[PDB]
DNA sequence: GGCTCCTCTAGACTCGACC
DNA sequence: GGTCGAGTCTAGAGGAGCT
């Protein structure tokens, strides 16, 4: 199972007990190895680029994992308890019945709590990213970060822009978005079918949609973009409106608040998936693109060979996993299957040839062919090929 | 305790005995300077059991050491001397060694070598031609007749000269031992390696001024190139060179279009040398009979320096830290240059007291609303393609600009010459042409002198502006306030800088020459005096300067030195067993290119290991002899000659005057706590200057006959100069002797001008130390016998100590910490302070015998 | 003006004035970094990232969630996470009293998780994780940039990129000073004033060896970096004792790798480059600057040349440079303006396409460095941008 | 009292580039 | 076939290194 198959090559982690579907939606655990943080770090990167990079008017956002806490019901955000203060109650002065009532209401009244969404974090970054456009609009607000939702708790990495849209036409950007956001996560997706948009109101009777991925168990929104208006950006901002208006092509005009919301730590469960004894993970997701070996003796000369294309590599932006390094010895078809489930995207071997007039064997990943290539034309292919794939 | 009249204390009876009316005169010279009486405690007597000497006295003794060290090579040489061989012979393309008639190695026990050595590959040699007896011998690398993409950048015995009682003979033996393959091992294969260089600066030696003049006594000596010692010693047709000199400047490829070319440019380089050495070898053999010299100039070219896996390392981060060190200076000084072209807006330059006199011209660059809602799908594509069209359209105004592209011309005429071309392949980012030495830099900087900017002259070098595109006098005086009255070095009015008085900065080599770049280090007092203030770094730059002078300089030799690293298997089972080895490292050797002789005064020269590179806490890469760590299972044992010329200027004094020890003020002050000079001069101004001791003759360039009464200097330095080198020769064929009768596993290691180090195992260490103690004390005797002495003191009979260190270094308590080598020796590396060893000591460790 | 003030101006910094006091920036209560200090700070850990992790061999990635499990050791100060249910369940439902609410408010110092306060820890439960990736061939680390919380009471966050480094004991006296070379060069490298940044030695508790890295910030030295030789006990105290997983291939034997910890301040890091890089300019290093390129328009025909910034702007970004598109300025600036407002944001060249652009293709490149205009064609300003950032490397 | 090597700078010749 | 603004090479001078 893939489960199981992304535990041996250290893109999942965590006991047998936690690489289960209930324990890794839930976020409980550090569900993600070595490996599957850097394929996890180029959906991080991708969504940055297609969705701040390319996209006019949008900006970085970074904000604390705790919120100031309210006294309110109906919220189940973890508090925050400083135990000091709880074995300051308990040895100092023993306190009486009353006191002790009184502190847990201080610990909902007054404590902080961790973060559900981003979107709070956005919002109070406006009026400054307002200052920024010089008060037009529209603009958005991005940002990649943890959010904590109980079951114990939760983490998920969220991956959520907040668009600023007047009230007209903010329909349309909202499809534009799901228009947007539905073909990027169909860009890279071998099965483009899986991706599906589904019309969703709020609770409050706000229009809105989601993005699913049909799991094997069933679709589970990975995205969700929610029409909110302007009623979240008035909570944050009560009282006097002249530094919440942004100043659209006639009048001031409060923007409605779209929230692009989605998960990459169940985006990248999806690309996990939806890549599988090879995962075809998309050359702009694999987190290993090269593999490095020695073929035979003389080790000492080829390593040195390795070595120099290593640092090649490196210094051009290609990751690259560093195999002749290795003491221990396998057939060559062990080490292609062991890469493929590894997601390298091509295999260099570097034997005695090298040294003569410097062919090596490139193994393709996609196509399981083998080409032979000069050493210096390596690079220029490798470049070549994560370039084409990109646009 | 015995004791001469003059109250000095010598050897005691034991050691006397086994070893071997002019007082009132000696005391009334000793009484007029104030040193009569004054004795001192005398010191522990010491017993040793010391071999029976041979030949009864001790000049007998070592000349039967030399005659039985030296014999065979002796008799190796003479097979040169009467051989016969086919002239000249073609030239074989491949690979090994090719036997070239009227074998895998050369079976022959002489060899007249030379190596040429292809500098594309570095230090690999490339091909390499031998004389011997009845054959010639031609040597091919590997690399220049495969033709592979690349090869092993370390070196090792498998990628160098092989072979396999004999002696190789060359032109610069050195050149020749350094790249052939069994010189590396540890074990001392028996071959001794002697130089026509060596013999040619013995014989007939041209001083350091001489060869200045020559390139009389013209006709009789000669330059230490081949050609010009073949034109002296045998003379005939000259030597020619290639041209092209494809080794130096061709790429190995012409190497390979032109071998039947360097293989008679070799060829004939070689006859040449054999040519020189068939009238070299009597010809020295005649000027130093003794046969001493000649066993301690072949010990003095066999000198084995022991590496390992931290030489590498020592590259590595010396390099490393010189660069990050001077990117530290580069860095500071390029935001100084950029900080300065501001000063074009307004014509503000016109204002700086330092930046006045630039090139600041200019060239010229010449040629031959409501939101509309989200974007629509076909808006998309639409959008992207008349946008990105727009430009691939002006892709094709690519022919309205001039071919060469014109070179920044909106930066300033002073910035563009600090700024590489666009073109060019070492392009760096700013003026990355700046440096410490560049005639703008202390202009850059904003340097003052006591109060003054600086100027620059283009005959009077660097000075100062003292106040009284035109220069800013108005600038000059407001600095000075912000900081005729002035008497420093005189000033220049021939440089006539409008309303200001020209003063030149002072000089080390004082007013007769000019200042070249005020961040001299002799300038350095100045610059903490707070005369030299600098601007916008500052003492930094002189520091980083300091510290990294050494490694600029030797960087180029140092990083170059033929390391070969010794595999596994060609290691001894010694150090394949002892307990700090490791699998995980390699280890190796240098073998150090020194030439026995070098200088009249017959001193061996080399221009990184034979100098006082002692290791320095503000220079990088002074670790340089730390580095010199033996292998696991061994040490080295070393020592230094206590004041060694001096106490032998002192006994050639105390040998004249009254013909004993301390008779001379000088005597009595060296050995415990004009004479000399007038034995000096007489044995210099003789007709023929000998050495006090094994009568070594002068060099044929300073004889009174040819030089009538000139070069006196160098004759009396060389009198003591070459008694030096003789004592070396007596320790180091006495250090041998005791070796190999003794069965001492040890060799060797290396003689700089005062010191003995040999590489010997740490099981035998204090034997070698006795051994060493016993070759001081008989080199004493000796010495002390040839003069007229009767008798030896006490104070100068031993050492002081005899080291026992894992490394080379100047002490054994010095962890040698470098700015390259911060953490020690101790912490980086794990070597541990080493022994030092009184006589006394090593007595009793050796209960006094081996 | 003082250099908090231009960073809050120039989105540097983010914060009221109360928050952007010395000691509020160095504790970590509250998002310090506004649209371009982001960038800042994101161009500053992937310098480490790839310095680090990138180019150093045996090292790695790790996933670490923010909460450790509960620790019944009083002396821990990390705060508690309490469910906000269960304190309204036990409170609301039914009448408390002084000796059952005792049982719930010692459940909580007993049971609940905890915030991280270090990446430590993180590592070492993934240490066994990594044996199996690199065939237990000791030496190896794990590298980690993420969020550590550390009382103040008030919940600081600093974001801390973390080493932990497992080699054999022998090496261990090495690799640490190793590290303390290869950590002092790397914030050196980027540092228009290398001298500011300083190591000393120090000594913790229990008597261990460490040594912390300095920036000498304009009120005093901060330890943005401590390296500690931590030795076996970490180790001990997380595995109970069965040494058959903790034992590493360190040659031929195996020996139980000392633990060292490394651990820069990345959230104090990028404060002391706008210390350090600080007319007003931010002479932040290139591959640390947010914005590079800032394109502009002229006098008209303005949608022509709209036309060609767009295709410009594609032609930048897909070559990886960031790039102000300052054409869409809805309010028109003067140069004099423009090029200051350029310099504080530390904008490296100020493109300019004016309506000569369309004959020619000749646009002007000014310097942040140098402030001097000189003028190219179009089809090569991305070879020479990617050329200068290269070479800035 | 001597050199020698590395670095910076000025001047004269060559070139090909444009016209 | 003409001027002329970059290459290029040589020559000169000063600092650091050894006696």
């Amino acid at each position: 199972a893939l489960v199981d198959l992304c535990r041996r090559r250290h893109f999942f982690s965590g006991t047998p007990q936690q690489l289960s579907t209930a324990a890794l939606l839930s976020g409980c655990h550090a569900r993600f190895g070595p490996l599957g943080v850097e394929l996890r770090k180029n959906l991080a990167s991708q969504w940055w680029s297609s969705m701040v990079v390319f996209r006019e008017q949008v900006f970085a956002v970074d904000s604390l994992h705790q919120e100031p806490g309210s006294s309110q019901p109906r919220d189940s955000a973890f508090r925050l308890v400083s135990p000091e203060s709880i074995r300051e109650i308990l040895q100092d002065r023993e306190p009486s019945k009353e006191q002790l009532v009184a502190f847990l209401e201080n610990l909902l009244k007054t404590s902080g709590k961790l973060r559900a969404t981003l979107l709070h974090g956005a919002l109070e970054h406006y009026v400054n990213c307002l200052d920024l456009v010089n008060r037009k609009l529209p603009f958005g607000l991005a940002q990649i970060g943890v959010c904590f939702h109980p079951v114990r708790v939760g983490e998920k990495t969220e991956a959520s822009l907040v668009w600023f849209t007047p009230t007209r036409t903010s329909s349309q950007w909202l499809d534009f978005w799901l228009r947007h956001r539905l073909l990027w996560w169909r860009k890279f997706a071998m099965s483009p079918s899986n991706f599906s948009s589904a019309d969703c109101q709020d609770e409050l009777g706000r229009k809105g949609s989601k993005l699913y991925y049909s799991f094997p168990w069933g679709k589970e929104p990975i995205e969700t973009l929610w029409n909110l208006g302007d009623q979240e950006l008035l909570h944050t901002y009560p009282g006097n409106v002249s530094t919440i208006q942004g100043r659209d092509g006639r009048k001031n005009v409060v923007p409605c608040v779209l929230s692009v919301s989605g998960d990459v730590d169940l985006g990248t469960l999806a690309y996990l998936y939806d890549s599988f004894k090879v995962l075809k993970l998309h050359p702009c997701l694999a987190p290993i693109k090269v593999a490095l070996d020695v073929g035979k003796g003389p080790t000492v000369e080829l390593r040195q060979v390795c070595q120099g294309l290593l640092n090649e590599l490196l210094e051009n932006g290609i990751s690259v996993w560093p195999g002749y390094s290795e003491t221990v010895h396998s057939s060559l078809e062990q080490l292609h299957s062991k890469y493929d489930e590894m997601s390298v995207l091509f295999s260099v071997l570097v034997t005695e040839t090298t040294l003569e007039n410097g062919l090596i064997q490139l193994r393709s990943r996609d196509t399981t062919m083998k080409e032979m290539m000069h050493i210096s034309k390596l690079r220029d292919f490798l470049v070549k090929y994560l370039a084409s794939a990109s646009n | 305790l015995r004791l001469n009249p003059l109250l000095i204390q010598m050897l005691s009876r034991g050691l006397h005995e086994q070893i071997f009316a002019a007082v009132q005169r000696s005391v009334e010279h000793l009484q007029k300077h104030g040193l009569w009486g004054q004795p001192a405690t005398p010191l522990p007597d010491v017993e040793l059991r010391l071999p029976r000497l041979f030949g009864g006295n001790l000049d007998q003794h070592f000349r039967l050491l030399a005659q039985k060290q030296s014999l065979p090579y002796l008799e190796a040489a003479a097979s040169l001397l009467e051989a016969q061989l086919p002239p000249e012979p073609s030239w074989a393309w491949a690979e090994g060694w090719t036997r070239y008639g009227p074998v895998a190695i050369p079976e022959e026990r002489a060899l007249v070598f030379d190596v040429e050595v292809c500098l594309a590959e570095g230090t690999c040699p490339t091909l390499a031609v031998a004389i011997s007896p009845s054959a010639w011998y031609s040597w091919c690398s590997r690399r220049l007749v495969e033709e592979r993409y690349s090869w092993t950048s370390q070196l090792s015995p498998a990628d160098l000269i092989p072979l396999g009682e004999q002696l190789v003979v060359g032109h610069n033996v050195s050149f020749d031992r350094a790249h052939i393959r069994e010189q590396y091992l540890i074990q001392d294969s028996r071959m001794r390696f002697l130089d026509t260089m060596s013999m040619h600066m013995a014989i007939s030696g041209l001083s350091s001024f001489q060869r200045s003049l020559w390139m009389d006594w013209m006709d009789i000596s000669s330059a230490n190139n081949l050609a010009d010692v073949h034109n002296l010693y045998v003379g005939g047709p000259p030597l020619e060179k290639e041209p092209r000199e494809l080794f130096v400047k061709g790429s190995m490829r012409d190497i390979r279009e032109n071998f039947q070319d360097l293989m008679q440019y070799c060829a004939r380089d070689v006859w040449a040398t054999f040519e020189v050495f068939q009238q070299q070898l009597p010809l020295f053999l005649e000027r130093c009979p003794h046969p001493v010299t000649l066993a301690g100039m072949l010990e003095m070219g066999v000198s084995y320096l022991p590496v390992n896996q931290n030489w590498e390392r020592y590259l590595t981060e010396a390099q490393n830290t010189y660069e990050e060190l001077q990117r530290e200076m580069k860095k500071s000084l390029m935001d100084l240059a950029n900080d300065a072209c501001q000063l074009l807006s307004g014509e503000r330059y016109k204002e700086d007291p330092w930046l006045w006199d630039l090139e600041w011209d200019l060239q010229e660059f010449k040629q031959k609303q409501e939101d509309p809602g989200p974007p629509s799908e076909e808006e998309e594509l639409q959008r992207s393609v008349t946008a990105h069209n727009r430009l691939q359209q002006l892709r094709s105004t690519t022919d309205l600009l001039p071919k060469r592209p014109q070179h920044l011309p909106g930066h300033p005429g002073w910035y563009r010459k600090l700024c590489p071309r666009l073109d060019d392949p070492a392009w760096a980012p700013g003026p990355s042409l700046l440096s410490l030495q560049m005639r703008v830099t202390p202009k850059l900087m904003a340097l003052t002198w006591d109060g003054f900017p600086l100027h620059y002259s283009d005959s009077h070098g660097w000075g100062y502006l003292v106040p009284g595109v035109t220069c800013p006098y108005r600038a000059i005086e407001s600095l000075y306030r912000k900081h005729t009255y002035h008497h420093g070095n005189g000033p220049y009015n021939d440089v006539n800088i409008p309303g200001c008085w020209f003063f030149k900065l002072p000089h080390k080599d004082g007013n007769n020459y000019n200042v070249g770049s005020p961040f001299a280090k002799d300038f350095l007092p100045k610059m903490e005096d707070g005369t030299l203030q600098a601007g916008p770094s500052g003492p930094r730059a002189l520091e980083i300067n300091k510290m990294i002078s050494f490694w600029r300089n030797a960087h180029k030799r140092i990083s170059s030195q033929m390391v070969v690293w010794l595999p596994r298997s060609a290691l001894p089972r010694v150090v394949t067993r002892h307990p700090s080895f490791d699998e995980e490292g390699h280890y190796g050797a240098i073998l150090p290119q020194v030439v026995t002789a070098g200088t009249i005064t017959r001193r061996a020269v080399e221009p990184t290991w034979l100098t006082a590179s002692n290791a320095r806490p503000d220079r990088v890469g002074s670790e340089l002899k730390a580095m010199v760590q033996a292998p696991p299972g061994y040490v080295l044992v070393g020592a230094d000659v206590d004041s060694q010329e001096l106490w032998i200027a002192a006994v050639l004094g105390d040998a004249h005057f009254a013909g004993m020890h301390g008779c001379t003020a000088f005597g009595w002050m060296t050995l415990q706590g004009s004479e000399m000079f007038n034995k000096l001069e007489s044995i210099a101004m003789s007709d023929t200057p000998r050495t006090p001791v094994l009568g070594c003759c002068i060099s044929r360039a300073l004889e009174p006959s040819v030089v009538q009464g000139e070069f006196i200097t160098s004759r009396v330095n060389w009198v003591v100069q070459s008694s030096a080198v003789d004592y070396l020769h007596l320790m180091l064929v006495a250090m041998k002797w005791l070796f190999e009768e003794f069965a001492i596993d040890g060799r060797f290691c290396i003689s700089i001008h005062d010191e003995v180090r040999y590489l010997v195992r740490e099981e035998d260490r204090y034997r070698a130390a006795l051994a060493l103690q016993i070759t001081n004390l008989l080199t004493r005797c000796m010495f002390a016998y040839k003069l007229g002495l009767n008798d030896l003191p006490q104070s100068v009979a031993f050492f002081s100590a005899v080291d026992i260190d894992q490394c080379l270094r100047k002490e054994v308590t010095m962890d040698c910490k470098t700015p390259s080598n911060p953490t020690g020796m101790e912490r980086r590396y794990g070597i541990p302070q080493g022994e030092a060893l009184d006589i006394y000591q090593i007595i009793e460790l050796t209960k006094g015998s081996l």
